[PDB]
């Protein structure tokens, strides 16, 4: 049987989305100030 | 919801790939930055204010 | 061969976008602007240092 | 059975390389940081 790694995947996509939040906040920060 | 189909150590290795940004990109992004360019415009203020003033004082 | 695991369609797109997004957006931070910054608060607080120490040393009251 | 599943490793592996080249603007810019400060 072929293991399903879907739940893994699904871990992932939730701490890039996380990161990505970081991301723009910073960016946006670093934009509003100059 | 179909599936596709991955080779396994090709999506270890992605795995592997996240969790090092998760684990370095905080060490970078935090507010660390963002105060490095407020101070560096307050300092810049407060060194050509004292310019002007040691000039009007010798 | 080597060894083939399954994942539904739908939830690999999700990390394609996720990750494409930090392809745009991570060097827009991530650049020689930061150390760069650094670099030049460290210069600017010397030289208000050496600005106060010469209004310091000076008699003028 | 009759059915099969697309082979998206290719798609992975590019993701692999995408995120393989963040992680070295990470560590770069983070060393470059930590040399300075």
């Amino acid at each position: 049987r072929m293991q399903d790694a879907t739940d893994t995947v699904r871990g992932l996509v939730v701490e890039l989305s996380g990161l990505n939040r970081l991301i723009m906040s910073t960016h946006r920060d670093l934009e509003a100030f100059k | 919801e179909e599936f596709v189909k991955v080779r396994k150590k090709d999506l270890e290795r992605l795995t592997t790939e996240v969790m090092q940004i998760r684990d370095f990109l905080p060490r970078i992004l935090n507010g660390e930055l963002l105060e490095s360019f407020q101070k560096l415009k307050m300092v810049e203020k407060n060194l050509e204010r004292k310019e002007q003033e040691l000039e009007q004082l010798i």
